[PDB]
């Protein structure tokens, strides 16, 4: 029991140093040295949990925990320490009334983490109006990393396609959305962008060139001379032609999962490894496109676009989450055969095809380019708010509670406590600004649980008032941050079970 | 509130582990020294256990266990303690998995009941009509008492007295309307059933008195013929119980006064009035039931319509004895009982002869709530095991592991009885099993048999015992 | 106070050892006599080992 | 002979207590402190196990057995020790009841050897299904273990290398995997998508000067590329910059005469050395270890030279080439030394942003390349995840009851120590133990005979043989049997005996 | 000093008979300095007046248990638990939760009124079709008949206090049941009887059977009663006048006659239990019945006389009420949602406090998940979920261990029973609430 003890009520003391330091008014700590000259006196959370030397082998993971949010962003440390410490309130709740292993409890920490970040998307703003001016700046940032790398030859042509290849996204700015061809034989200049995925090394010989309605299934599997290595294995037959038999007769227990291919409804299949004839000759009876050479990057980026998922296994027919395409067009460019796609549901990408005049400029070019493109796409979640004041935090609290309703028996109370937890960070910003916590923050749960709520916490006046009035927001960057470093500190901790004592310096 | 049952439990299983050494005749022997000095020595469970003076709230309940295991099937009290004890040691690993004692208590009783219809099945079905298995059945339960060839004439004596209060339906009898008056002198070979009623004194030894009436009639009475001249007081007393017709007198032994004056026995003797006095307290409810009369308190509640029947009351001549019977009450609302003296030379004698004509008694009577038996030595605890082996993978649940648990702690009735007997426990129990493939219940030609009631209360007890102590979870002083 | 196992088992035989050793002199005719010492301070001489046990005060269940 | 018997239960079950909750993949983690004041956690009970310093003679059994398991299985580190004290804790019972102790040992010897034809009936056959459902179960066998980390994002990529590796190291004829054939390597920093497959030794080398190529010519048309192993340093004979070159001339011509395209030494190079090399084209390569030697002479079917005198061109490393590849954003710049032919050897190449990430990676990866090995060797294979203990308790206990004697008993005590594996996935479950055994009892008795196992990791319903959860027979097969070898040898010894700390 | 002694020393009270609450609850025991007056009963009155208490807060509880207990005279160990379990979580409410104790009771008061709305809306009666109004009386008294040694022939006894009650139709007054104890027999042998049989014989000798008797308490009559003895020659001179005197007639004989007749048409005499008795027969208009229960032991009918006494004085309150209400932590689970639907509109003070009155109601059942060897947290999870939205039937069943409907299983309870428990039990915690200092005068 003492490992849990050490792990809560070793932690919230060392928690608690940091809670009162939280926001602008929060209290303050002095920090006493053994000759007690040294000494000095600050606010900073992250100094007071590092510069304060611990015994506490639990207290200890804290402190690397929270060294990834400063090596990560940087900003708001102490309040991911704060939140971490009332997290394990809640849990030291739920485990002293249950004392049954956490780990099912976090199973709920992470069904209510998700949605708490959907409830903070849809309330999210964000400064991106008048793009006009940002596009400007866009174009403007681009031309200038150009600058001592060989792309800088024509700085205008380059820099409109890293701009379209942003703004045009309208969602994640993973590079995995962005796909890059590399070919001999031509020139800078001639570059172009287009919408579409596009392959190379076109499948299939008697295969058509154009696909209409095409649907997307991702499977490992291997047609093509199976029994990759057969030596080794004692061999009793009677005549040569056994062996071929015995990977006929192998393969032709592919044939229920070739069955299942066209059970699926679809009208191409995809596959990593290579297909044997006799099989492949089955799918143009039933309507199958053999797709190959799709290695495992090219798969990624191609089921994330489409809306699909990757899976090596069928563990049951018409059950699989698939993707689709309109068009599928087959040309050749720079003397290789070429292939593309067109019409994808939802889709969102671009493919910026490069031609260099050899092999150095090209891998130059690719490298150069994604610099480019993390600097101009960080402005995107940068700058970006949402509405502040406590009310983000408490629309987080609501937005659990709605998971509350529909949960198992023994999660109810897992996800329920998530919500009061949520609900501590406006009971600390009262305490440690000098007004009533139980009075402010049970009249600001009220305003906000059902409806045309704007209100939030207002230190100036000390009551409840609207923030959008007074312009109260922070950023939605910070939001995601702290969840996600929260969520993550409460694993660590809660996944250990026995903590043994650290050897004493 | 785990504390209070786990040092019940303990403290509980220490007493069971102590009277199970005392299981079979083979057994040890438990010594108890009393504040005062007395020390005895027996193997008697209920007798240690109320002479332990337990200080234990809930360790005291096996003496009410013991209490209704020799009242109701008359054997089976240090048998049923080990099986209390047995449940609650093997409840210990129970609350260590989680379990909540209610699933625990609600199992067992469960458990028991479906434990009866499967020794019913296993055992011989006999009848109350033949008296080839009741008399061999009283015969051998007496070849532990010093009466060897004189019990051959015992048995058939207990067997026809039940049977007459015994009928069909009537079920449980009760035994204390069979008195057995034990008297120095005489023999055990002389014997008298005397269905009408006996009494547990003589007669009067002064002179006058006639000792012997015929066609007389026989009430309580509760009044003391005593002075305030004094014999006009007297006249008066024996005039009014002239007028009822009352013979026979029956008073009250009370060391207050004494009975009956000298001057009214020479009154009496005329009348040729009887009186047997020295009445002890006990004898009073016993004869207002047989004889069907009532106590009368005064001499005014003193009537004819209380008064009983009887064809001839004597005293019978006998060495140290002089023992007077009553034949032929004549009642019609009150129902006959059995009265047997008891007569021996030596006073350990007519002692233990009382003691083992009640073991005798409870046997047969177990036969009348229900009938047939089941061979002794381990074969129903082993039985019941062997069926619910199978039965326990039928089951869902909490309750499967019980079933498992349950069949293990019955292992420990027939392993007691290999340890006290000096062989090896384990061997002699896997030797049981091994030809359960074969033989079932195979004791039978040993002449050693075992009524079937005895083995169906003491799980009943048992059951219910258990279930009752992990209901108390605090111990609190309320006074 | 209840005592169980070996323990009583082997001070009940050593409790008759001692006994025993007290009456090991008398026996035979040519054995020694003793003296038993009330609380009163007299006492006896005698060789005879029945009129011993009578006067002699041990407290044990055994004894 | 009176206390001993009873302290070395309690001492055993006390030290297996621990890790009886992190068997599973939902099994809880630890926080293992070195002495050097490293931090670390893992779920592995070979990690927690063997960091134990103790004087305890009965724990000190289950170091010296957890040391032969990572070899022979890998997987049988906590699931033996908690089911080794499943012996122990029936066995208490039986002692107290008079059984010996031997006849205990002897018991469930004789118990072990009759379960294991009862799941020689009931196992099912993987190639006889088909041939890619075997890859199948390669590709789905590490993310098992990698489930419950963050790796199991890019699992997928971790499946092929995994398949490829085995089958080169390992033939179909003694069906061995070597873990001395198979070099496990991993470095700070990166990302886990950047791993890759070698098919031979790495050997990470800066190339000395830096004017030297990176990658290594063919040479006109020569058959693959040629290495010199030597065992002794380079250096001037001594028992004059001008004379020690000289001297440096006559050694080189045993590499020209042989064709040894790079030079590999134990020891430093000086200065003037790299400058007739440099013009030669013969890159440098100076520090290699004595063991790196010796995966070098197994990958490209060279030998071990002893001295300069004995250089030959049969000796000779033969590979592919020799090329240095930039790995991520590290600025070390490690090469690449490639075959193209099956060789008898390879090495492990794994990456990980996080220092525990890395070596928590390669533990997975051992476990999963043994898990290869018994799938080949043994075909037939059983569905464990509590399926298997629950098969193997109704077997036991149906038999008990044939088998008349002191026999039938340890028969019992075996079939209820059997319980203890599901009842404990049970418990690290967050369910009922008692409930939920009593459920794979009933659904294999009333309606057919089948595999279903105990739920540790969410899944959508019961019966993983949809599922596809497969384990292999043969490792499931040895556990058993150490579990049985470690619980005769404690029972075996009854004597304690320890002198004092001078 | 005193806040920390009241409110623990209220808790320890119902811990006392935290056990003895709900049909599957335990028997708790007592041991007194003689050490043989040691009783196993399980009756919440029978432990709270035994056990003395040196807490002056403690005592208040006692004497308003003994209120609830002359109203209906059972339930009283929930009133206590739920008084308990107020004043378990107001030491949250106080310290750390930032609330006036007055709003704690301002919370108590407005959350009362969203209990009793809840049992309002949720109480349904049927008029018509008294057969099925029979069904729930027998229902109701399975639920008093809980926790006691009848529960066994309680399937028997259903019917046994069901028709008792539909032979009054009257007032309310439990003085026309007289219920009778003898020794002898199984407890299926009780029969419902309307003759009033009497425990005292009349006269010395006289005859057995009288027809056409007048009764006359106290002409012609053939019937004398007194309250007092009787000497001995008037009683020999009324049997030559062919009038027959009763002797050992208390107030609670005299009050049952009263009732009943005045004329009857015969008296007889019947034997049983070793005991003469007297059945009279052919009455006027007769409300009265005669309830004779036939027990093992003393012990056996001791407990179960104020046994029988609690179940038909609740039956007896379900003639003016005819509303019921489902049970078996079923009551107590609806009415936890209309607190938290109050909840949305409260101030800033109030919130936490009626919040706390929610999470006590849930206490109630908690406990009797607890005895029944059960998971509370897992079975009273997943009935909350069903309870949350629409759709509330089912509740908590104490034996196969799922969710199953009350109505099914014939679980009901009576609406006028759940009021009282509310109100009490919210009127006790008040008063202790209050009291932040407690003064004794010294004693003489």
């Amino acid at each position: 029991e003492n490992a849990r003890l050490s792990a809560f009520v070793g932690a919230i003391a060392v928690g608690d140093l940091v809670k009162s330091t939280l926001g602008p008014k929060g209290m303050d700590k002095l920090l006493q040295s053994a000759s007690s000259n040294t000494c000095m006196v600050t606010n900073d959370g992250a100094t007071i949990l590092k510069s304060i030397p611990l015994d506490n082998p639990a207290a200890k993971v804290l402190v690397n925990i929270s060294k990834v949010q400063d090596d990560e962003v940087g900003d708001g440390t102490t309040s991911v320490t704060v939140l971490s410490a009332e997290l394990l309130r809640e849990a030291e709740k739920l485990i002293d009334q249950s004392k049954i292993h956490p780990q099912t409890i976090i199973e709920g920490y992470r069904l209510a983490s998700a949605a708490a970040l959907d409830a903070l998307t849809k309330a999210a703003v964000d400064n991106s109006h008048d793009k006009t001016m940002f596009r400007e700046d866009l174009i403007h940032i681009a031309k200038t990393t150009l600058s001592s790398k060989i792309l800088s030859q024509d700085k205008d042509h380059f820099a409109e396609l890293a701009t379209n290849a942003i703004l045009r996204l309208k969602g994640s700015t993973n590079l995995e959305h962005i796909q890059i061809i590399k070919i001999l034989g031509g020139k800078l200049s001639d570059s172009f962008l287009d919408e579409g995925f596009i392959l190379a090394k076109k499948f299939g010989n008697n295969q058509p060139k154009r696909i209409e309605n095409a649907k997307i299934l991702i499977a490992n599997t291997t047609l093509d001379t199976d029994k990759v290595k057969i030596f080794g294995t004692k061999f009793k037959v009677d005549s040569t032609a056994k062996l071929a038999q015995l990977e006929k007769a192998e393969r032709e227990k592919m044939k229920n999962k070739i069955a299942k291919i066209s059970k699926f409804g679809i009208n191409t299949f995809i596959n990593r490894q290579l297909i044997y004839d006799y099989p492949e000759q089955l799918f143009t009876d039933l309507g199958i496109n053999s797709i190959e050479h799709a290695d495992f990057e090219g798969v990624e980026r191609l089921a994330l676009v489409t809306g699909g998922e990757v899976v090596s296994t069928f563990d049951e027919p018409s059950k699989c989450k698939l993707g689709e395409c309109d068009v599928i067009e087959e040309i050749m460019l720079g003397e290789q055969p070429f292939l593309k796609f067109s019409g994808c549901k939802a889709g969102e990408a671009c493919t910026i095809v490069l031609r260099g005049a050899t092999d150095q400029t090209l891998d130059e070019a690719e490298r150069s380019l994604h610099d480019a493109l993390s600097v101009l796409s960080q402005t995107t979640k940068e700058t970006r708010t949402v509405l502040g004041g406590g009310c983000a935090e408490m629309v987080m609290s609501k937005a659990v509670d709605t998971e509350a309703q529909n949960i198992d028996g023994k999660k109810s109370l897992a996800v329920e406590a998530f919500a009061r937890a949520l609900r501590q960070l406006p009971t600390i910003l009262a305490d440690n600004a000098g007004f009533d916590s139980s009075e402010l923050v049970s009249k600001l749960r009220s305003s906000i649980y059902n409806g045309i709520s704007t209100s939030g916490l207002d230190l100036n006046n000390g009551t409840i008032a609207d923030m959008r009035q007074l312009g109260i927001v922070e950023s939605y960057k910070l939001k995601r941050a702290v969840v996600s470093s929260a969520s993550e500190a409460a694993e660590v901790l809660l996944r250990v079970d026995n903590i043994i004592r650290a050897r004493p310096r | 509130p785990q504390e209070v049952r786990k040092a019940n439990i303990i403290a509980a299983r220490s007493v069971a582990d102590a009277i199970r050494t005392s299981l079979g005749p083979k057994g040890m022997d438990k010594m108890i020294k009393t504040s005062r000095g007395e020390i005895i020595i027996s193997n008697d469970g209920h007798t240690i256990l109320k002479q332990m003076a337990i200080l234990h709230p809930v360790a005291r309940m096996l003496v009410e266990v013991s209490a209704a295991q020799d009242s109701e099937a008359g054997d089976g009290t240090t048998s049923v303690v080990i099986l209390t004890g047995a449940l609650l040691g093997a409840a210990e690993r129970l609350l260590n998995k989680g379990i909540h004692p209610t699933i625990i208590a609600d199992s067992f009783q469960s458990a028991a009941k479906r434990s009866v219809d499967i020794l019913l099945e296993m055992c011989h079905k006999v009848s109350l009509s033949d008296r080839e298995q009741l008399v061999r059945a009283a015969s051998t339960s007496l070849s532990s008492k010093i009466v060897s060839q004189y019990s051959s004439f015992l048995a058939p004596l207990a067997v026809d007295s039940v049977l007459k209060i015994s009928d069909e339906n009537s079920k449980n009898v009760d035994l204390n309307d069979i008195r057995l008056v034990k008297k120095v002198g005489g023999t055990i070979d002389d014997t008298e059933m005397i269905d009408g009623v006996v009494l547990t004194q003589t007669a009067i030894k002064s002179a006058g008195g006639p000792t012997r009436k015929e066609k007389a009639k026989i009430g309580l009475i509760q009044f003391q013929i005593s002075p305030p001249e004094e014999r006009a007081y007297l006249l008066n007393i024996c005039k009014k119980i002239k007028k009822a017709k009352c013979n026979v007198l029956l008073i009250q032994k009370s060391i207050l006064r004494d009975a009956v004056n000298d001057l009214a026995l020479h009154f009496l003797s005329k009348l040729n009035i009887m009186v047997v006095k020295d009445i002890e307290r006990e004898e009073i409810e016993f004869l207002s039931k047989g004889l069907g009369c009532k106590p009368i308190a005064d001499i005014e509640l003193f009537t004819e319509d209380r008064l009983g029947s009887a064809d001839l009351v004597e005293e019978i001549d006998s060495d140290g004895s002089k023992i007077v019977r009553v034949t032929g009450i004549r009642n019609n609302n009150a129902r006959p009982t059995v009265s047997v003296v008891i007569r021996g030379a030596n006073n350990m004698i007519i002692d233990e002869t009382e003691r083992s004509l009640h073991d005798a008694l409870c046997v047969i009577r177990c036969l009348v709530k229900e009938r047939g038996l089941i061979a002794g030595g381990g074969a129903p605890e082993i039985e019941i095991s062997r069926r619910l082996s199978k039965e326990a993978r039928s089951m869902e649940g909490v309750q499967a592991f019980i079933w498992q648990e349950f069949a293990s702690a019955l292992e420990v009735i027939p392993t007691t009885l290999a340890e006290n007997a000096g062989l090896n426990s384990i061997k002699v129990v896997t030797e049981l099993r091994s030809k359960h493939e074969n033989g079932e219940l195979n004791t039978y030609e040993e002449h050693i048999l075992q009524p079937v009631l005895v083995s169906t209360s003491a799980i009943t007890l048992a059951s219910e015992c258990v279930k009752s102590i992990l209901r108390i979870d605090d111990i609190a002083f309320s006074r | 106070e209840k005592i169980s196992g070996d323990d009583i088992r082997n001070q009940n035989v050593l409790a008759t050892m001692a006994v025993a050793n007290v009456v090991k002199s008398s026996l035979g005719p040519v054995g020694l006599d003793k003296m038993l010492v009330d609380d009163i301070g007299d006492f006896t001489v005698t060789n005879d080992g029945a009129t011993i046990l009578s006067l002699l005060d041990v407290q044990h269940p055994a004894g | 002979g009176l206390e001993a018997k009873k302290s070395h239960i309690l001492a055993a079950r006390s030290v297996a207590s621990i890790i009886k909750t992190s068997l599973g993949p939902r099994g809880l983690d630890k926080i293992l402190i070195s002495p050097d004041g490293e931090i670390t956690i893992t779920n592995d009970g070979a990690t927690i196990l063997s960091q134990m310093e103790l004087d305890n003679e009965i724990a000190k059994l289950l170091v010296q057995l957890s040391k032969s398991q990572d070899d022979e299985i890998g997987d049988g580190t906590t699931g033996v020790v908690v089911l080794a004290s499943a012996l122990l804790d029936q066995a208490l019972e039986l002692i107290q009841k008079g059984i010996h102790p031997i006849k205990i040992a002897n018991g469930f010897d004789e118990a072990a050897k009759l379960a294991i034809s009862k799941l020689e009936e009931t196992c099912d056959d993987i190639s006889a299904s088909n041939d890619e459902l075997f890859r199948d179960f390669l590709l789905r066998a590490a993310k098992t273990s990698l489930g419950s980390k963050i790796v199991s994002k890019d699992h997928d990529r971790f499946a092929e290398m995994a398949v490829e590796a085995v089958i080169n190291v390992m033939d179909k004829d003694r069906k061995d995997v070597d873990f001395d054939l198979i070099k496990m390597q991993g470095r700070v920093g990166g990302s886990i998508s950047d791993s890759k497959l070698i098919n031979g030794v790495i050997l990470d080398k800066d190339f000395s000067h830096p004017q030297m190529p990176k990658c290594v010519l063919p040479k006109e048309g020569s058959d693959g590329v040629k290495l010199a192993i030597l065992t002794c340093p380079f250096e001037p004979p001594k028992p004059l910059q001008t004379y020690e070159q000289d001297k440096f001339k006559e050694m080189i011509d045993d590499v020209k005469k042989a064709g040894a395209d790079v030079v590999i030494c134990q020891w430093g190079f000086d200065d003037e050395a790299n400058h007739l090399l440099l013009q030669n084209d013969l890159p440098a390569v100076r520090w290699v270890g004595g063991q790196e030697l010796e995966h070098i002479a197994i990958s490209t079917n060279g030998r071990i030279v002893p001295r300069f005198q004995d250089l030959s061109k049969d000796k000779l490393g033969t590979c592919s080439r020799i090329y240095e590849q930039e790995f991520g954003t590290t600025k070390d710049r490690m090469l690449i030394i490639e075959q193209s032919k099956e060789t008898k050897t390879v090495t492990c190449f794994v990456r990980g942003s996080n220092k525990m990430i890395v070596d928590e990676a390669e533990r997975a990866l051992h476990d999963s390349l043994c898990v290869v090995r018994n799938l080949v060797k043994d075909s037939r294979v059983v569905y464990g995840g509590g399926a298997a203990e629950v098969t193997m308790s109704l077997a036991v206990s149906e038999e008990a009851d044939k088998q008349r004697g002191i026999d039938q008993y340890a028969f019992r005590g075996f079939a209820q120590a059997l319980d203890t594996i599901p009842m404990t996935l049970a418990e690290n479950s967050g369910l009922d133990p008692i409930g939920t055994l009593s459920t794979l009892k009933s659904k294999q008795l009333k309606e057919k005979i089948s595999n279903i196992g105990v739920d540790c990791l969410g899944y959508g319903s019961n019966d993983m043989k949809e599922l596809f959860v497969v384990d292999p027979f043969i490792g499931k097969k040895q556990q058993i049997l150490l579990a049985t070898q470690l619980c005769r040898m404690i029972l075996k010894i009854d004597n304690v005996i320890i002198s004092g700390k001078d």
